């Protein structure tokens, strides 16, 4: 038995968070949940939310409405990695059918320091900050996720030919970890090369690491091949073993209290969360059960979209998860 | 300065042309041959460009471009960077020419089947102020600062170009691309730069969009886009992606405009140094570059009869080049387009 | 006719009081519109300029003391004092450094001038953190305003009939920074041939000011070099307060004390010397087309200092400020 | 018993008065070795950026060195000599004291000031950046360590030289973040050094009061740019750069003692120069090493020759020669 800090959130957030705790009860998931809210106060977070994760080290997060809350949890535990595994979904028909790639998105440094400077009356300068530190760390974490997930090839997206000092140092430490971890295959490829190759044949890709700016854009892009943020898992990792497994889609307030949602992403954020703590067997019975419910093509919800209610899509998974 | 007027002596406009490195020359000769069969009153001023002596001679090679306000070029291999001091051969030209706007035209091809169909997009971006910042000093070791720059002035000049493009062409939607949600001031400046001109063309609907969701929106329903515009940093993304949607680098015409000067370049900047004189290279982009080069000389009648041809030859499966998934050779394509090219208006 | 007085902080108000009485004792027809204050204890005007500008938009002339600066206690993205200067475009700052017959410092019979930029330069409050304990600041210096202060430096030499200017610089390490500035000087200096011109390193210039300052007549420099050499020349004469100051933005004219304040005394006990503002306010009336009152006030202040009878702790004596202000109005009465 | 010092006689009058100093040292029975080296900037594996190694390993062992004046650069591209000396030896602390001279008619008396100047992180670092056309921006950076570093040294000097107070010079009111973090560490050092009084005056305010009355100060501390100008400022009170000594402290016990005055090639080798400026930098070396008994003797006879006024160099207005000046000081350090 293990405890997880959970948060309901806005919109369908609570309506889908309980659809997960009901299927994890049906999956025999050794999880006792722990419900905290996190609404911004004063700036910082609720202290009863601040404590809840300092002990649990894991957490499932949902849709949040509108400084940013995603910036707060970032620096609250020094979230230094935004991970996003995008995988093809048989049944869900998208013109990209053979996809299986995990975007690693460094989340600390880059131009996301917000540091801008008016220089004269009409000249604005935004700062891109890059340290050796946050690079070598997102370099080791990438190799540890590749090893601990049977991943074949790890590519470091960059434009070091251009920013010969900025992206060059990023790449310099990308290689230094590769010799000290020749375990997994390692190669490089220019951003624009990846951007073209991504829309021609994504299959040739496997694992990708990049600095923050390229990461935020590549993350939502790679997801766009499979269907959108509603089917996209998401996992942020921070210092001292803390980890967050959010969804990324919008709150969708127009049908929040309607049971007209698709939570599967939040589930695969938990199936991701399951797989982070070594729950392969219990994440293998949940993941393939949700795959088969969509692959059957009967209980899909409206943004997919068939004709059912979020509970029906939730009830069929509970019927297909009670079996092995 | 001492600059004269570019003039057109009795018919033939005199256009500057640069062969380049790799695939450049072997294509240009077909573009010549295509024209020469099409009886196009455009004479060509060859100028050997670079990778042979990129020191001071090319510069005497700038002059020909500064003369005739319109040039067409292939590509130049990147400098070894041994100098490692800017010196982008291609870039230098667009600097000393004040070529601020960079324009590509990703259109779907009825003969080139892709994951998505019915696509028509015009992309706009700057060059010397659209971020893409150099500089990057090391404050202390292990710490590097990069300095993306927005200028309000060049932001409106590229903005006005985005809308002067839409009205003359009968477009309907300009869509800004930005990350103002992260760099509130830099990209918000560009955003309010767009909003100012957006009110001067009220007939043209205006919309903004975050660079993130915009990329997602392309691979799903790209037909919604009509005209897109961003600073030069986000372009490399949107360009190469919109390039691969309708095919590959060898299918996208390109163009770098100045306040007066106008240069035509391919949508994809690929040297092709590995496909040297293989009779393989896809011409369909380079040809399309000549198409809009004729459209800029206000000779549409020939750019239209050329354009309908190259779409025409491409639709038969056999003419595709290897780089897009075919089995044919350029010589067959060029001639098949020439076949497709009938004697409109000659003998 | 109508003028706005911004006392600022320090003894500035105590000094404004001395002028108000000296004005009422010299039949000076200026209805002061001094209204409260700008920042400091008051806090941000804010937009004091809005309050401030509207008065300047109408009066077109004013006179303040010194803000004296806050040392970043507040949010303080940038120093407030520059911003009013920016909102009013007071790009030029003029410091009359004229040794006086009464005061006998270690250097006598001197008559120079400090021309100073106030908008470009490091006085922008621009900074940020790169890492843990690694801060980075930006000196801004652009061609547009560098010309205007370079332009400002030279037309001053013609209308007053001066001899030579000397552009101050440390471009030998900031090749791009003071090099751009120094070029805009040598660019303009070509246009003024009847004017001898020099360039001098800052540290080398400052050391010559303490060896032989009689060598150079007019000086022009960016913002940081200004505030440095400002308090230097004023200190050499005797006190920051005795030397006055002038700052012209657009068509507006602004006068104030030369130096920021006599820092060491830091006194509100009325011990402070008002000569500075008075000489600046006199030079103000000289601008107000009322040269008589400007001339007669300067005459009385000079001779009174030349009397050696009435002096304050800065000038070797011990007199109250309103004692001196009264003897000022005393020699003003008989004249 | 004896010690080694790497001597760099330099250009112009330098070697002439460098041997004049080596004579007065033997005339006062000074146990010091002289390892003559030239240090002219040699070209490295790509440009112009390294030194004669023969002078390097000497300093890496001698730890102490005396440098005289040096000339300009052969081409515009060549870098400043004292910059590589800074970066090749980590000379963070830049020392320049100023004491009034009893036999000099300067209109400033009874001063005894020492400047502590920061030497690497700062405006002097070559980083600048052009933004757009006609828009130039310089780079000033300050770090926690080197600020804490220049701090912990300056307090030790006052602890080591029987000094009383210490003033921190800055303009943190205006460049709040930079000078402030400099200042917040300046404060944090006096917290463990309560034996030395400490205060802070604004830089513009220091200049003003430094002009009127200078004696109201002891030792001063500031970052690099303020130093290189306030040091030259304070130099004028002590007779200028030519008659004022200097010091540079590198890591691993490496120290450097130099004069800042020019090399003077329009009077070079004519036996006219005034060696007293660098001669005192040698005395600063004797003070940092430990020969105060030998340092107090020379600084006394050095003052006595100037105080008598019988012999003076032409830069001091006199009609005596460098040899006439060196010999009267030599015959004085003997009478002790």
């Amino acid at each position: 038995v293990q405890t997880v800090t959970l948060i309901p959130g806005d919109g369908i957030g609570p309506e889908i968070s309980a659809a997960v705790m009901k299927i994890f009860d049906a999956a025999k998931a050794p999880i006792q949940w722990e419900e905290r809210n996190v609404t911004a106060i004063q700036w910082m977070i609720p202290s009863e939310a601040k404590e809840s994760m300092d002990k649990n080290k894991m957490g499932l997060k949902g849709p949040l409405k509108t400084p940013s809350m995603n910036l707060l949890l970032r620096k609250t535990f020094d979230l230094y990695a935004n991970v996003r595994p995008c995988v093809s979904i048989e049944g869900y028909k998208t013109p990209y059918t053979d996809v299986n790639i995990v975007t690693i998105r460094e989340n600390t440094e880059g131009e996301y320091s917000g540091i801008e400077h008016v220089i004269v009356d009409g000249v604005v300068a935004s700062i891109k900050l890059i340290t050796e530190g946050a690079s070598k760390r997102i370099a080791e974490f990438a190799f540890e996720y590749a090893r601990n997930n049977h991943r074949s090839n790890v590519t470091a997206v960059h434009k070091a030919n251009i920013m010969r000092m900025s992206d060059g140092l990023f790449l310099q430490k990308c290689r230094e970890v590769a010799e000290s971890c020749k375990d997994i295959k390692f190669n490089e490829m220019y951003l624009d090369t990846v951007c073209l190759n991504m829309v021609q044949d994504p299959s040739q890709f496997d694992v990708l690491v990049m600095p923050n700016l390229y990461g935020d854009i590549l993350s939502d892009l790679c997801a766009g091949l499979i269907g959108g943020l509603g089917v996209t898992p998401s996992g942020n990792i921070g210092a001292n073993g803390v980890a967050i497994f959010e969804s990324v889609h919008g709150t969708a307030p127009d049908i929040a209290g309607k049971d007209m949602a698709n939570p599967t992403a939040l589930l695969l954020s938990a199936v991701m969360m399951l797989r982070h703590m070594g729950l392969f067997d219990h994440a293998a019975r949940i993941e393939a059960a949700c795959f088969a419910t969509i692959k059957d093509g009967k209980s899909l919800t409206k943004d997919l979209g068939g004709n059912a209610k979020c509970s029906d899509f939730t009830e069929e998974i509970c019927r297909r998860v009670k079996d092995l | 300065q001492t600059i004269p007027p570019s003039a057109k002596y009795g018919g033939r406009h005199t256009v500057t042309m640069i062969p380049g490195d790799g695939i450049g020359p072997e294509l240009m000769l077909h573009v010549k041959s295509v024209f020469r069969h099409a009886c196009v009153p455009v004479d060509f001023e060859e100028v050997h460009v670079s990778s042979n002596a990129d020191e001071e001679d090319i510069r005497n090679a700038i002059m020909a471009i500064r003369r005739n306000r319109v040039a067409l070029k292939g590509n130049i291999e990147t400098n070894h960077n041994l100098p490692p001091s800017h010196k982008s051969r291609n870039n230098i030209l667009r600097t000393s020419l004040d070529l601020y706007a960079n324009v590509i035209h990703c259109k779907s091809l009825p003969g080139v089947v892709t994951r998505h169909k019915d696509i028509d997009i015009l992309i706009v971006r700057e060059n010397t102020e659209g971020e893409y910042s150099s500089l990057e000093h090391e404050s202390v070791a292990g710490v590097v600062e990069s300095l993306k720059i927005i200028t309000k002035a060049k932001s409106l000049r590229i903005a006005e170009y985005a809308f002067k493009l839409a009205q003359e062409s009968g477009r309907k939607k300009v869509t800004a691309v930005h990350k103002a949600n992260i760099m509130k001031l830099g990209d918000g400046l560009f955003l309010q730069c767009c909003r100012e001109v957006a009110a001067r063309y009220p007939q043209i609907t205006f919309e903004n969009m975050i660079v993130d969701n915009t990329t997602m929106q392309l691979v799903s329903r790209p037909q919604q886009f009509d005209v897109m515009v961003m600073p030069n940093l986000y372009g490399n993304i949107v360009n190469n992606v919109c390039a691969g949607l309708v095919g590959g680098p060898g299918l996208v015409a390109g163009a770098n405009y100045g306040h007066v000067y106008a240069v035509f370049e391919t949508a994809t900047r690929n040297t092709g140094k590995s496909i040297a004189n293989k009779n393989i290279a896809n011409p369909t982009a380079t040809l399309l570059a000549s198409c809009m080069m004729l459209d800029h000389l206000k000779l549409h009648s020939y750019a239209t009869s050329i354009r309908k041809a190259v779409l025409a030859s491409m639709d038969n499966e056999n003419m595709h080049t290897p780089d897009i998934g075919g089995q044919g050779t350029t010589s067959e394509a060029i001639q098949d387009v020439i076949r497709h090219i009938r004697v409109i208006n000659r003998a | 006719f109508p003028v706005t007085m911004l006392p600022g902080d320090g003894v500035g108000p105590e000094l404004m009081h001395a002028v108000k009485e000296v004005f009422k004792a010299a039949a000076v027809p200026v209805e002061f519109q001094e209204h409260h204050l700008s920042e400091v204890q008051n806090m941000a005007s804010e937009e004091k300029l809005e309050q401030v500008l509207s008065s300047m938009k109408e009066n077109k002339v004013a006179i303040i003391g010194k803000i004296h600066t806050p040392m970043e206690y507040k949010g303080e993205l940038a120093s407030y004092d520059m911003r009013l200067r920016r909102k009013l475009d007071l790009f030029a700052n003029v410091v009359h450094v004229k040794s006086l017959p009464g005061y006998m410092t270690r250097h006598n019979n001197l008559d120079l001038v400090i021309i100073r930029e106030q908008t470009e330069g490091e006085y922008s409050s621009l900074e940020h953190e790169s890492a843990r304990g690694v801060i980075e600041c930006l000196k801004i210096v652009t061609r547009a305003k560098s010309q205007r202060i370079a332009k400002f430096a030279f037309d001053y030499a013609t209308k007053k009939g001066r001899g030579k200017v000397t552009a101050v610089h440390k471009a030998n390490i900031m090749k791009l920074g003071d090099g751009l500035f120094l070029q805009c000087c040598e660019e303009v200096a070509e246009l003024y041939p009847k004017i001898k011109f020099e360039t001098m390193i800052i540290d080398n210039c400052c050391m010559q000011l303490v060896q032989n300052p009689y060598q150079f007549d007019v000086l022009v420099m960016p913002n940081l070099y200004g505030n440095i050499i400002d308090n230097l020349a004023a200190g050499l004469v005797g006190g920051a307060g005795v030397v006055p100051g002038e700052s012209y933005s657009a068509e507006y004219a602004v006068f104030e004390t030369g130096a920021r304040h006599p820092f060491a005394q830091a006194v509100g006990r009325n011990i402070a010397n008002p000569t500075a503002m008075l000489l600046s306010a006199s030079n103000m009336l000289r601008h107000l087309n009322l040269e008589y009152h400007s001339s007669m006030i300067a005459d009385a202040v000079k001779k009174v200092i030349k009397v050696g009878k009435v002096r304050t702790s800065d000038m070797g004596g011990y007199a109250t400020c309103h004692d001196f202000t009264e003897e000022i109005c005393r020699r003003v009465k008989d004249l």
